[PDB]
């Protein structure tokens, strides 16, 4: 009930990999995620780029606190693994759909757990690599993450897709066709 | 599938009405259970569940920790949000808003009017249906606001209507981005 | 000016 919510670390860290994450949310959103091997901050706008920063190391050092947790808990808790949760898939149009207008689906993957998946486009039965896109993982209050990918399109007659996911948690990939009705 | 062992730490601030009300609250979690925390409405670290009790008193028997936790109301969230405040919060994107009819897979034996209002933040928007010089109140349905995940919300309402020659319909949307709302018209027949 | 952020606490290692 809270007027803005606020996520300054929202730290992951995860052993298959291993691999984990560091990001800061505002009311939802990805402000900036820390490339963790490259130990640069990116940023989700011009806006944010131009007027504020934050020290790349931070992250780092945070991650390194969490691997340091996560090895004591898997000990404590006689190894318990994370349970696999079913992913639920969403497909949709960024702008009203008018053939031969420059446009942008958007591919929502929701409930995911652990944060590991797969996410690629297909247009026509093909892979599709080039224009496509994804957010980092967002946080939920129940723990679990989301994740929205993106593959920019010209609307064609021609032309249709589907949003590929692959994750543990499905008894085989997924997939969710779009087509400019 | 391979087995996964997950750690993740939450370090999140409530705000409401400016800086009046700030609460913070650090979530530590092994896998998708929250096992220990701090709530700065209460001030002391908590085993939230049986596989918290070593962290929770490891961390309230040092001084200096519950201190510059405690501490961290202020400066993270309350100096974030002095970030926030000239960034984020004045962030403005108008909407752009479109209609057009339902096409076809039947709407239920009665047409629909799709005005669809995107790319807009931040998310309170006001959307409203016209007929004529009435507001359409009844046969009114609306998505709820949708998440595109680039800082931008996107919002579709559609209004249930038989067309009929001379009648009008506009769709009328209230945003913080726009000084006037935006109308935008569709005609019945033409 | 510059973004602040929480430090996680350190689970004590034995
Ligand atoms: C783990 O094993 C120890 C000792 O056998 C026991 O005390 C504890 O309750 C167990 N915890 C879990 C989560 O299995």
């Amino acid at each position: 009930v809270a007027d803005h919510v606020a996520s300054y670390g929202v730290n992951l860290y995860q052993s298959y990999g291993p691999s984990g994450q560091y990001s800061h949310e505002f009311d939802g959103d990805e402000e900036f995620y820390v490339d963790l091997e490259r130990k640069e901050t990116v940023w989700q706008l011009p806006l944010f780029r131009r007027f504020r920063r934050f020290d790349p190391q931070f992250a780092l050092t945070n991650i390194a606190v969490l691997k340091h947790n996560l090895n004591i808990v898997i000990k404590r808790s006689n190894s318990t693994a994370a349970t696999n949760e079913v992913p639920e898939v969403t497909v949709f149009s960024k702008s009203p759909v008018t053939l031969g207008q420059p446009n942008t689906l958007i591919c929502l993957v929701d409930n995911i757990f652990p944060p590991v998946v797969n996410i690629t486009w297909l247009s026509n039965g093909h892979s599709v690599t080039e224009g496509v896109s994804e957010t980092s993982f967002l946080s939920k209050s129940d723990h679990s993450f989301f994740k929205i990918s993106y593959l920019t399109f010209l609307p064609s007659a021609d032309e249709i897709y589907d949003c590929k996911v692959e994750h543990w948690g499905l008894d085989e990939p997924l997939l969710k066709h779009w087509e400019p009705e | 599938s391979p087995e996964d062992f997950v750690y993740q730490f939450k370090g999140m601030c409530y705000f409401t009405n400016g800086t009046e009300r700030v609460r913070l609250v650090t979530r530590y979690i092994y896998n998708r259970e929250e096992y220990a925390r701090f709530d700065s409405d209460v001030g002391v670290y908590r085993a939230v569940t049986p596989l918290g009790p070593p962290a929770a008193e490891y961390w309230n028997s040092q001084k200096e920790v519950l201190e510059r936790t405690r501490a961290e109301l202020d400066t993270v969230c309350r100096h974030n949000y002095q970030l926030e405040l000239r960034t984020t919060l004045q962030r403005r994107v108008e909407p752009t808003v479109t209609i057009s009819p339902s096409r076809t897979e039947a709407l239920n034996h009665h047409n629909l009017l799709v005005c669809s209002v995107t790319d807009f933040y931040p998310a309170q928007i006001k959307v409203r249906w016209f007929r004529n010089d009435q507001e359409e109140t009844t046969g009114v349905v609306s998505t709820p606001l949708i998440r595109n995940g680039d800082w931008t919300f996107q919002i579709l309402v559609m209004l249930e209507m038989t067309p009929q020659r001379g009648d009008v319909y506009t769709c009328h949307v209230e945003h913080p981005s726009l000084q006037n709302p935006i109308i935008v018209e569709w005609r019945a027949q033409s | 000016l510059v973004e602040a952020l929480y430090l996680v606490c350190g689970e004590r290692g034995g």
